[PDB]
């Protein structure tokens, strides 16, 4: 999984 | 580390699908530099807008590790530091990994 900024 | 956990054969091909999928943004793996005294970061996979600066993203870093802002933060690409005002879509585009990642360190004073 992604961090999404 | 993040190289050492991942095989480049699997790196390259989540790299692919992310920048098919989500053209509007950068993927990016976040380090600790080597030696730097502040926190390790937590989660170290990014996927930031094309269009978020290097320095729009230093705030990013402060709010997972939680660094009073009286102490200063500087990220760096390929051991050097990029403009603050620069995109993140530009440093991907000129200092992009052979796998497909841009990969960034960070560090304090």
């Amino acid at each position: 999984d992604w961090e999404i900024v | 580390s993040f190289k050492k956990e991942h095989p480049l054969e699997k790196r390259q091909a989540e790299a692919s699908r992310i920048r098919n999928k989500y053209p509007d943004r950068i993927p990016v793996i976040v380090e600790r530099a080597e030696k730097s005294d502040i926190p390790d970061i937590d989660k170290k996979k990014y996927l930031v807008p094309a269009d978020l600066t290097v320095g729009q993203f230093v705030f990013v870093i402060r709010k997972r590790i939680k660094l009073s802002a009286e102490k200063a933060i500087f990220i760096f690409v390929r051991n050097v530091l990029p403009p603050t005002a620069a995109m993140m879509s530009a440093i991907y585009d000129e200092h992009k990994d052979d796998d497909g990642f841009l990969y960034l360190t960070y560090s304090g004073e």
